[PDB]
């Protein structure tokens, strides 16, 4: 139940709440995404700590822990 | 379950003051972190600074609102009840912090010791002497330092 | 990279600049979006004023978010 909670910052204000594992991967936290929000994954673009997440990753691999907050940018569309 | 208990009050926090600022101040996370916001509050008309922005942190505690955040000012500012270090004395941060407590009281508050500071129980000994024997002094000295920090 | 400009109402400004850009071409960037003047606009980051240094010294990297005041 070691679940942590974190944050995706948009652009248009809004930051959506995910309950996540550190074992996910940076393409199940877009599917997320998608799911609340509809945004399509594959324009999707994580920025956290000033890196792009890739995919394929997982967010332990970038130091995301409870309370992080991603920013997203909604670009090639 | 970490301190996601905090963290819902932080972002049902966040969303009461994104859909109703008080329009004399602001508050959110500009970072990467929830537990860390910067503010920013306007200086009242009725105080020497009038016209000025000033930049706050804020730091979530685990267990909030259990216990009280850390809210520090960035912009140097001349005021009996804050320091060169930010730190604020409001007797609500410490030791008289209840929960239902809200950030957009805690930047009212802040506000109104802008307003109208505090010569005794003082952070500044100094700035408060200053304060309490010449008062067109200290109005033109918080006056000069809105104008070169805040402005 | 790709910066962000928040103003106090909350709305966000997207920017592609790089780490060599100074300060006050990235102001006349922000002129051309909204219609603000550079005499009329503040940067700031983490806290601090901004002088039109390049964003490399102030670190500023990709999803940076520096606030913009009217003055």
């Amino acid at each position: 139940d070691d679940k942590m909670h974190i944050f995706v910052r948009t652009l248009t204000g809004t930051y959506i709440p995910l309950e996540v594992e550190p074992s996910d991967t940076i393409e199940n936290v877009k599917a997320k995404i998608q799911d609340k929000e509809g945004i399509p994954p594959d324009q999707q673009r994580l920025i956290f700590a000033g890196n792009q997440l890739e995919d394929g990753r997982t967010l332990s691999d970038y130091n995301i822990k409870t309370g992080s907050i991603l920013t997203l940018v909604w670009s090639l569309r | 379950p970490l301190g996601s208990m905090a963290l819902k009050r932080i972002h049902k926090e966040l969303n009461d003051l994104a859909r109703d600022p008080p329009a004399q101040s602001s508050a959110g996370p500009v970072g990467d972190d929830m537990f860390h916001w910067q503010a920013t509050i306007m200086g009242p008309n009725d105080s020497p600074y009038q016209g000025g922005v000033f930049f706050l942190t804020i730091h979530f505690p685990t267990d909030y609102p259990f216990k009280p955040p850390k809210v520090a000012f960035t912009t140097r500012i001349y005021h009996p009840n804050i320091n060169s270090n930010g730190s604020i004395c409001l007797d609500i941060l410490r030791s008289q912090w209840s929960p239902a407590l809200t950030i957009s009281k805690v930047l009212l508050s802040i506000s109104s010791l802008l307003s109208d500071p505090n010569p005794d129980d003082p952070l500044v000994p100094e700035i408060a002497r200053i304060y309490k024997t010449d008062r067109e002094k200290y109005n033109r000295i918080a006056r000069e330092w809105t104008q070169k920090y805040a402005m």
